[PDB]
């Protein structure tokens, strides 16, 4: 699906996907990730493959760009991420951009 | 018609310093956010740093992360690159450009307004 953000199209929004358990090394958090984890994106925004010279630079945008659009989205019903949260969005997020990458990279 | 307009290349040995500037005609350059790419022949042109319109907030590539440095004057209409610790892989075309939407983003397709580029060589 295409997509526009922050007034630039040539985005995809890529499918709903299975979000990965990510693990943090303490019990507790990984109990904070399974308990908040429905609260963080389980579809990512990323461009193109040929728009980058590497690996990184995609995954990049796509982290930083999906994190941004849900935290607008959000914001509108009242969600608030905190510390904890937005780390671990970026943990997730990133998970799901790289494999996003690996079908791009395939194609 | 804002034009772009790339400075400051040329030859330097490894582990040397230049700065690059990218000079904006027009009124409006404050307004937007603007990047740097590089392209060698044989290879696309890819981003090397971004810069928000008001300087708040920039982005590098991992390569030139700690090495370069992206500022901007707004009272000038000019931006820079600065460019420590140059190496054989720098070696390029340098542009800037223009950001198209309201956030810096590292893919090709994120800036426009391309200036003509200027040359960077690092000896080996």
């Amino acid at each position: 699906a295409g997509a526009v953000v922050g007034g630039l199209g040539g985005y995809m929004l890529g499918s709903a996907m299975s979000r990965p358990i990510i693990h943090f090394g303490s019990d507790y958090e990984d109990r904070y990730y399974r308990e908040n984890m429905h609260r963080y994106p389980n579809q990512v925004y990323y461009r193109p493959m040929d728009e980058y010279s590497n690996q990184n630079n995609f995954v990049h945008d796509c982290v930083n760009i999906t994190i941004k659009q849900h935290t607008v989205t959000t914001t509108t019903k009242g969600e608030n991420f905190t510390e904890t949260d937005v780390k671990m969005m970026e943990r997730v997020v990133e998970q799901m951009c790289i494999t996003q990458y690996e079908r791009e990279s395939q194609a | 018609a804002a034009q772009l307009q790339e400075s400051g290349g040329g030859l330097v040995q490894p582990g040397g310093s230049l700065r690059l500037s990218c000079a904006a005609s027009g009124r409006t350059f404050s307004s937007y956010n603007m990047g740097w790419f590089r392209q060698a022949p044989g290879k696309g042109r890819e981003f090397v740093a971004s810069i928000t319109s008001s300087g708040d907030k920039s982005d590098y590539t991992d390569s030139v992360k700690g090495r370069f440095t992206i500022s901007r004057d707004n009272a000038k209409n000019t931006m820079y690159l600065q460019m420590n610790n140059l190496k054989p892989e720098d070696t390029a075309t340098y542009y800037c450009a223009r950001g198209l939407g309201i956030y810096i983003i590292r893919a090709r397709g994120g800036y426009d307004h391309w200036g003509q580029g200027t040359q960077v060589t690092v000896s080996s």
